[PDB]
């Protein structure tokens, strides 16, 4: 469905005239395409049938119940992201017209979704290289979709160069394995898992670690996420991690067969450093997206501990954590896009310049959100408390399940370090909440008619005009209540994660 | 099963009621929104209950094999 | 029935207050009718909700059997088992009684946003009350840390000048230390596959593993009582938090650490607790002695009371780690007696003087008895309760705690008697100054204690003296529950 | 029961170089695009192939 | 797991479409009109421009109908495929499958059909297309070849089941059926 | 000489010189694939080599367009 509908959309977009409305309606067609893709995928793929692992296309691909869950998660999160470009985020044309000015925005997303979903399924070194290029190229094209933006193009140049170096590392690792064994299929290579050099697969993981922004390669991702438009940063900071981490889990599942503890130590070294950088890095920053970039680096370190331990408790930890972290990531960026409407307008020191791509760029632009919109401010507080790991929010069970798998495998040091890392990173998570609310009483009775929202007109002065659009408000309401009230269904959700198997069987 | 679907619809009422606070409108604005929201989460709730009922059936079948596997180990 | 009704009713109460007070946010710019008299109706609804929560625990108290061994009212709700014993029942009632007091103490001394404050108070009370009725380690940790989210925002919004410092201190000291307690809980769930109270109480772990688990848990407990040297968060948090936040912090939040010893250490790590008791006694004794001498040099009224709380909770820690019934009962009674006297002293010091003069420096106040005689009576009466004068529940708690320490360790447990002298040194140095000499030249004569502040002081004093004269109201309930915690094999 | 159920699900049986799961269902090389009979080094008889290792489905 | 009888591990494209139930055609129509209908619903939920409802232009409804038409067929194709695989209830399809195979066997014709492909290409085609429906949501791939790798043993068609006595098919031995592997390599073992 | 990262001095001081290094580095992987495939008499390795060449040429074009548009952004006044 994805491939077939992409071709029609590519041709149709080039046929009709260029207008903001037509691009917005074409984006809604992309929303329908992903929904049909999800319905078709659900209709044919079921957890019980895929438990064994089924080969497709001359064994080039291999789908199992662990791969299938991530594919559905990718489709669901991609549905939520397209609502941002398919509906009004703020309702004001000066801000929202950006999401409708590029007709190839939806085409690139559909190109990348194909790469995202196929990557966890790779069963051959030749197709591993091809797909990892397909995913990477679409990310570069999305990072440069706004080609009239100096920062957006500069990020895409940085993204291309770093991601090409990682791809060469990935290709160099597969060529070394082919040279050793003369084989290309993963299952054939598994027959010689005891005789090939296992560190040839660590080189393969190193290229994958660059593409997820792990330390010491964290610098480029922190730079790129801060320079890119908030709508672009929302996608590129989350989507590559859903697929690559799932692929890393499958590769580490094969690596654990031979039980090379030297390889386990190198990865533990990268996790340890990433916890230190992820926590201490965000303490002295003023940009919200730079802060979230370190948050992403920290949460990836938590998941990689579950991936490194790689046991029955690790499947449950990784599966639950990746689902709840994606929803928290989506919820936070949705609020950040919305709350640009409460920005004061001049009518000056430090000569602060704010652009249309990233109206919310500094943490202190979130000031007085507790006064402007209490329900949204609480929704942002709930999400930030979830990242902190305050029970009984979703983020608590994520850290709890990660710790179980890590401590069960003897990773005493990394379990202690992450809990120290969690405490250190709480300092900059709390600073968001301090900005939102702590000045409520000393500012409650003030006259603020200089906001961006005040520039909007009024219809009749007898109607009730909602200040936030319908779709974006319902998504924020739904995700926030899921994060808050996960205790009700936590037992049933974790029983489902018990059934997701990766060649466990018996 | 009505009691379970009753709670899911009440969750959908809460979702809509929370949304009204986000948009800063009175909670009585467009009362049809609660009916729409309630049914949308009853539908999700009904599918959720089928998912959990399936999971318990699958878990029992897997547990039987796991117990046989554990009995061999405990010797 | 208890947990299910206590949660469902309060959610309806939380939603009701939000619906009424937020129905008019939408550029109405109106004047409403619930916003009059500092949101009087919204305050009154929240005040009623707090009292009704006390009625719910009573309905389950009427059926409580003091001659039954084990948890009662065993319930399943949200896939969690909830139960009550003699120890838990009294701590739940203490927690819920302070709910109305916290709301009424801040009845008219907030700059605004009364609905938010009332919800957070009722939200803090229920989460703390639910922490005494959970029956597994993970549920204990969930409720142990869930209070940080509302408490952090309560301090930062309604706090004093240094509220930003105090909000960070409470969030980071308590969250970082509790994560070490989470490590021990994760270990229990890994090797035993359950965190249920009864299940883990029967398992004996290796003496080396019991040491690691004890240290993880004791780190979380020691910070939250607090004990030296991890006590530095409390004086800063108490001086900046609102009056209701200080009442709940000084009345309930600190008592969760003693209940943590009762659940998470004594019945499951019994062998290693005996090994650690000398270390616990040394830390607690020095916590008692150091905090008393440090309290002498303090110059802030609300910080003096904060350091007074640390001295008495060191005595509670000493009693609960005695391996006899006398010490355990003494520590529990002292927890309840402190749960009334300490909030009362914050009302006198940070709720009456501060609401009139807005300054907590000791140098501004003296001779208050000349124009505030009613304030001086309550100040003097609660000062003697705070030093463990007989006829007060504090003395009964202190005497049995000291006696339990002497029975447990005759040599070093005798140092606990310094609580009698040292507590009177700093408490009667402050009271002798507020009621001494000529009425201060830096103060203008104003109103004495009002009816609301008389009401708060009377209903915190009354339980202290009833327990002090007839503690068997409490000891009868605790007798069978406390006897299960003792570990000894006499031959 | 809850403690027992978690013990079964969370137990991870050991994997080494002697027992692990390989998802190959049939032997390759029955047909080649050209020159299927090469140096006659293909000693596998596809007329009398022994039964393969069928994967285990735990839900069946 | 509620498994059923395996009919064809890699059903041919024509067989899948022919074995559509009336509900499969119904879902094909629902997909076709579900895409324009969702464009109306999205506008109803939140208008694209301004605050008033506006019907989307006819050109959008034209491309939407085409997208739904392909989506409706892919859903119906996967619905019918599960019956061949045995994942879904297929009692009707087994009876129809048995009649067609027994009819072709009695005529000494291949149940699979004659192929333009040589033995390698028939095997290669089955390798490419078998189980490809699991990714039909991502990109399409169909079995449009007459290969013999269908995961079934034709000896099971030589036992008469309940409700098949009135068919009176006299089945020859498998070595007389044209275009089958067991009746192809007569003179040389590497040439059919 | 390799472990002290002598290759960092051989790369020129323009953004395009980084592009050339990437092409040369990837070309080293393909030469290694061709060498192994020829020794083994394996056409699967040569199919891999052909795929690498086509894919490596795709990213060369995608990276060039980014650098082309980056230079256009600087020369943006275009009053002519
Ligand atoms: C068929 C005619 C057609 O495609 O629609 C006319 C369509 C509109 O032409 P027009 O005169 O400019 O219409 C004015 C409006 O702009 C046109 O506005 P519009 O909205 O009416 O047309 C947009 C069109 C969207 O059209 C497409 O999506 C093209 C699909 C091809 C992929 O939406 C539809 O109407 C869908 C039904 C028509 C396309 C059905 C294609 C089925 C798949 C084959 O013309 C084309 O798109 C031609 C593209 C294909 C060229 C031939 C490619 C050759 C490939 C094989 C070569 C070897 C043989
Ligand atoms: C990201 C990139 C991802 C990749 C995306 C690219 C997508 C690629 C996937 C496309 C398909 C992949 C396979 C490509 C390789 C095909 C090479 C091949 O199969 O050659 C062998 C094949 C001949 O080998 P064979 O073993 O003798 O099989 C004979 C029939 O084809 C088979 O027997 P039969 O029962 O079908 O009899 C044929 C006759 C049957 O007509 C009758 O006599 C009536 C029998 C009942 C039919 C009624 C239902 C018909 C459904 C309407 O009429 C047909 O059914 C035509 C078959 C094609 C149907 C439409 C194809 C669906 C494409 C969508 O060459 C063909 O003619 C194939 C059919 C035409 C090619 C389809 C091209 C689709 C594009
Ligand atoms: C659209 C939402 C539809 C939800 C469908 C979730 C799903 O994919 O099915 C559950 C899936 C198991 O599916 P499976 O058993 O393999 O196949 C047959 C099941 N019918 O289990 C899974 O693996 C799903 C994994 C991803 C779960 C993500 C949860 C998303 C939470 C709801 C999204 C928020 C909704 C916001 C509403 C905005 C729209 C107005
Ligand atoms: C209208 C009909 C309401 C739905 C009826 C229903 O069945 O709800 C389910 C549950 C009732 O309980 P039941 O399932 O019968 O058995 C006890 C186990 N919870 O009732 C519930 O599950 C209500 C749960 C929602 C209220 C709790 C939400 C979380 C509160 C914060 C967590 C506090 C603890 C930390
Ligand atoms: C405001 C102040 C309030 C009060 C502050 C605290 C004051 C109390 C501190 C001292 C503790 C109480 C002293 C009780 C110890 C005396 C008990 C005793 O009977 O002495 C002897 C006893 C063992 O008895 P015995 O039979 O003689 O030994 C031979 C055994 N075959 O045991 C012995 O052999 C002697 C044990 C050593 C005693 C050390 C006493 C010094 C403690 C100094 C503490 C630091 C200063
Ligand atoms: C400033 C705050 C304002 C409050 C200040 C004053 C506080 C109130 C003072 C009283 C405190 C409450 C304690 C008394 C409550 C009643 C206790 C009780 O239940 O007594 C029971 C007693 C024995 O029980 P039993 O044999 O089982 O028969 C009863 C069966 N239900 O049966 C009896 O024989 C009852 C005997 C009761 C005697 C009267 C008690 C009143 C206090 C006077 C004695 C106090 C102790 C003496 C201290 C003098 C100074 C050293
Ligand atoms: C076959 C492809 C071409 C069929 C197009 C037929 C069609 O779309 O109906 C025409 C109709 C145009 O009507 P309208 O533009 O409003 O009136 C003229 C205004 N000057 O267009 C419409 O109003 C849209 C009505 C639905 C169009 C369905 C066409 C589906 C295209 C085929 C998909 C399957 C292949
Ligand atoms: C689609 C139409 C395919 C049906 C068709 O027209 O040709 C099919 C036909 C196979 O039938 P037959 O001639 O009996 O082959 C002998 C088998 N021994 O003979 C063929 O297979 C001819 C090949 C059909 C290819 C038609 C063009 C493909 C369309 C590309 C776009
Ligand atoms: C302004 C408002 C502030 C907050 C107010 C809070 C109101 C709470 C309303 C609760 C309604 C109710 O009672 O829901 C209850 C119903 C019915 O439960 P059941 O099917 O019998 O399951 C039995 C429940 N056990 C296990 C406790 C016995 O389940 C629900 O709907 C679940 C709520 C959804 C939570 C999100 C997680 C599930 C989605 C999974 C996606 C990954
Ligand atoms: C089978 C079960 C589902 C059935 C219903 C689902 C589709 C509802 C569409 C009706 C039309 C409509 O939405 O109309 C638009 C309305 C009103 O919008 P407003 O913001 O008041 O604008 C003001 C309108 N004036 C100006 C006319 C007054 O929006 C709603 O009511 C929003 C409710 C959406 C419910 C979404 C449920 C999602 C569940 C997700 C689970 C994973
Ligand atoms: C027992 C479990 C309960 C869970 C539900 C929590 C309450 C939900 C409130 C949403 C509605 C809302 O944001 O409403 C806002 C309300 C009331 O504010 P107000 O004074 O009317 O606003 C001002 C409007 N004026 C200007 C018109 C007067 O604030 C509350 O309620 C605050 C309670 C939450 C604080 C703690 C947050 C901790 C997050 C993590 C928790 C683990």
């Amino acid at each position: 469905m994805l491939f077939t509908s992409l071709l029609l959309i590519i041709v149709y977009g080039s046929l009709v005239n260029k207008s903001h409305l037509l691009t917005k309606l074409i984006n809604r067609l992309g929303l329908i395409i992903i929904i049909y893709t999800l319905l078709i995928h659900l209709n044919i793929n079921t957890l019980e049938n895929l438990s064994i692992g089924i080969n497709m296309f001359n064994n080039l691909l291999l789908i199992n119940s662990f791969n299938n869950t991530i594919i559905e998660l990718i489709l669901i999160i991609c549905i939520l992201y397209v609502l941002l470009i398919s509906f009004n985020i703020t309702g004001l044309s000066i801000i929202d017209n950006l999401n409708y000015s590029k007709r190839t925005f939806i085409v690139i997303v559909l190109f990348n979704i194909i790469g995202l979903t196929l990557l966890p399924l790779v069963n051959d070194i030749m197709i591993l290289f091809i797909i990892i290029e397909l995913q990477s190229y679409s990310l570069y094209l999305l990072t440069a979709i706004f080609n009239e933006s100096h920062n957006s193009t500069k990020s895409a140049l940085y993204y291309f160069i770093v991601g090409s170096i990682a791809s060469f590392i990935i290709l160099d690792a597969t060529v070394s394995i082919y040279d050793d064994l003369g084989l290309t299929n993963i299952q054939y290579i598994l027959m010689y898992i005891d005789k090939l050099e296992i560190f040839d697969l660590l080189c393969l993981l190193f290229g994958l670690f660059i593409k997820i922004g792990l330390a010491p390669f964290y610098s480029y991702s922190i730079t790129i996420y801060s320079l890119s438009p908030t709508i672009i940063t929302n996608y590129i900071s989350l989507m590559p991690k859903l697929s690559i981490l799932t692929l890393i889990y499958i590769i580490m599942h094969y690596i654990n067969i031979v039980n090379n503890t030297d390889l386990n130590y190198v990865i533990s070294f990268l996790i340890l450093i990433s916890m230190f950088i992820g926590s201490f890095g965000g303490l002295n920053v003023i940009r919200i997206k730079t802060l979230l970039a370190y948050s992403s680096l920290l949460n990836v370190s938590y998941m990689l501990l579950a991936i490194l331990s790689n046991s029955n408790e690790s499947i449950i930890a990784y599966i639950y954590y990746i689902i709840q972290y994606s929803l928290t990531h989506i919820n936070i960026f949705s609020i950040i896009l919305v709350i640009s409407i409460y920005l004061p307008i001049m009518n000056n020191m430090l000569n602060v310049m704010i652009t249309k791509y990233s109206p919310i760029e500094y943490i202190n632009q979130l000031k007085n959100l507790f006064i402007n919109n209490i329900f949204i401010a609480i929704a942002l507080c709930i999400s930030i408390f979830s990242l902190i790991g305050i029970p009984p929010l979703t983020g608590f069970y994520g850290k709890y399940l990660v710790l179980i798998s890590g401590l069960n495998n003897g990773y005493v040091l990394l379990s202690i370090v992450l809990i120290i890392a969690s405490s250190i990173s709480t300092v900059y998570y709390a600073t968001i909440l301090k900005v939102l609310s702590f000045d409520t009483l000393s500012f409650k009775d003030i006259i603020s008619n200089n906001l961006i929202i005040n520039t909007s007109p009024e219809n009749n002065n007898n109607e009730i005009k909602p200040e936030i659009s319908n779709v974006i408000s319902y998504v924020i309401s739904s995700l926030t209540l899921i994060i808050l009230l996960i205790i009700i269904q936590y037992e049933n959700i974790v029983k489902g994660a018990y059934l997701v198997l990766l060649y466990n069987w018996v | 099963m009505i009691a379970s679907l009753a709670g899911w619809g009440l969750f959908g009422v809460t979702v809509r009621a929370y949304q009204q606070g986000i948009r800063k409108v009175p909670f009585s604005y467009y009362p049809l929104g609660y009916v729409y929201s309630a049914l949308g989460w009853v539908a999700f709730g009904y599918g959720f209950n089928l998912w959990t009922e399936r999971n318990d059936k699958l878990l029992e079948k897997r547990v039987e094999k796991l117990k046989e596997s554990r009995n061999l180990r405990l010797s | 029935m208890l947990v299910q009704n206590l949660i469902i009713f309060n959610i309806i109460g939380i939603v009701l207050l939000v619906l009424l007070n937020n129905n008019n946010n939408g550029i109405l710019n109106k004047k409403s009718l619930l916003t009059i008299k500092n949101e009087l109706k919204l305050k009154q609804i929240g005040l009623i909700i707090s009292i009704i929560n006390i009625l719910i625990i009573i309905e389950n108290w009427i059926g409580f059997n003091s001659n039954y061994y084990g948890f009662q009212n065993i319930e399943r709700f949200l896939n969690i088992y909830w139960g009550i014993d003699g120890i838990s029942l009294l701590l739940v009632l203490l927690t819920l009684i302070l709910g109305p007091i916290a709301i009424l103490s801040n009845w008219k001394n907030l700059k605004g946003y009364y609905t938010y404050y009332v919800i957070s108070i009722n939200m803090l009370v229920i989460l703390m009350a639910l922490n005494f009725i959970c029956l597994d380690l993970v549920s204990f940790y969930i409720l142990f840390e869930s209070t940080l989210a509302p408490l952090f925002l309560l301090i930062g919004i309604y706090g004093a000048n240094n509220k930003n410092k105090a909000a960070y201190y409470v969030l980071i000291y308590t969250l970082a230390s509790s994560l070490f307690m989470l490590l021990s809980i994760v270990i229990y769930y890994i090797i035993i596959n359950s965190t249920d109270y009864i299940y883990i109480n029967n398992i004996i772990l290796s003496i080396n593993l019991q040491s690691l688990l004890f240290i993880g848990i004791i780190i979380g407990i020691a910070v939250k009582t607090p004990l030296m040297p991890v006590h530095t968060w409390l004086p800063t948090v108490h001086s900046e938090s609102p009056l209701g936040g200080s009442i709940l912090l000084a009345g309930v939040i600190l008592k969760l650490a003693i209940y943590g010893v009762i659940r998470l250490l004594l019945p499951n790590l019994s062998e290693i607790s005996m090994m650690f008791t000398p270390i616990i006694y040394i830390i607690s004794i020095l916590t008692l002695i150091y905090s008393s001498l440090i309290t002498l040099k303090q110059t802030d009224l609300k910080v003096i009371i904060a350091y007074s709380s640390i001295s008495h909770l060191a005595v509670c820690m000493i009693g609960i780690f005695a391996n006899n019934l006398i010490g355990i009962n003494g520590s529990l009674i002292l927890c309840l007696a402190h749960g009334f006297v300490s909030p009362a002293l914050f009302i006198l010091v940070g709720g009456i003087l501060y609401d009139r003069y807005h300054n907590r420096l000791i140098n501004y106040y003296q001779g208050l008895s000349t124009f505030m005689p009613i304030f001086s009576i309550y100040l003097v009466v609660f000062s003697f309760c705070n030093t463990g004068t007989p006829l007060s529940g504090n003395f009964v708690g202190e005497f049995l705690s000291i006696t339990g320490a002497v029975i447990r360790h005759p040599i070093i447990g005798s140092l606990t008697a310094a609580s009698v002298l040292l507590s009177a040194c700093y408490q009667m140095k402050l009271t002798n100054r507020l009621t001494g000499s000529v009425f201060s030249q830096y103060l203008h004569i104003t109103n004495d204690v009002t009816n609301r502040e008389i009401f708060l002081l009377n209903w915190l004093l009354i339980p202290t003296i009833i327990i002090g004269i007839y503690p068997s109201f409490v000891t009868n309930i605790l007798n069978l529950a406390s006897s299960t915690l003792i570990y000894s094999v006499l031959i | 029961s809850t403690a027992d159920l978690y013990g079964l699900i969370s137990f991870t049986p050991k994997r080494d170089i002697h027992h692990y799961v390989i998802r190959v269902d049939e032997v390759p090389g029955k047909h080649f695009p050209t020159n299927t009979t090469g140096n006659f080094g293909n000693t596998v008889d596809f007329e009398n192939l022994e039964p393969r290792r069928k994967p285990i489905n735990p839900y069946l | 797991m509620e498994t059923y009888e395996l009919i064809d591990s890699d059903p041919k494209f024509s067989r899948v479409v022919r074995y559509f139930r009336p509900s499969d055609y119904l879902t094909w129509a629902l997909g076709t009109i579900g895409a324009p209908g969702l464009m109306v619903l999205f506008e109803k939920i939140e208008p694209a421009k301004g605050n008033t409802f506006k019907m989307p232009p006819p050109s959008i409804m034209r491309i939407a109908t085409t997208i739904g038409f392909f989506g409706g067929f892919y859903y119906a194709y996967t619905s019918s495929t599960k019956r061949f695989w045995g994942y879904s209830e297929n009692a009707k399809e087994v009876a129809k499958d048995r009649y067609e195979v027994k009819k072709a066997l009695s005529e000494k014709k291949s149940p699979y059909g004659s192929s333009l492909l040589n033995p390698y290409q028939q095997d290669m085609s089955a390798r490419n297309s078998t189980n490809s429906q699991l990714l039909l949501a991502i990109f399409p791939w169909f079995n449009v070849a007459n290969h013999q790798s269908h995961g079934i043993d034709l000896r099971k068609y030589y036992e008469v089941r309940d409700g098949e006595e009135n068919w009176n098919f006299t089945l020859p031995p498998l070595d007389q059926v044209k275009d089958l592997d067991v009746a192809q390599y007569k003179e040389y073992s590497n040439y059919p | 000489m390799d472990l002290i990262l002598l290759m960092l001095v051989a790369v020129g001081l323009n953004i395009i010189d980084i592009y050339i290094m990437i092409e040369i580095l990837i070309m080293g992987c393909t030469v290694n694939t061709i060498y192994s495939a020829s020794l083994d008499n394996d056409m699967i390795g040569l199919i891999y080599s052909l795929i690498q060449i086509i894919i490596a040429g795709v990213e060369s074009a995608i990276g060039l367009s980014i650098l082309v548009n980056y230079n256009r952004i600087r020369n943006s006044e275009e009053i002519e």
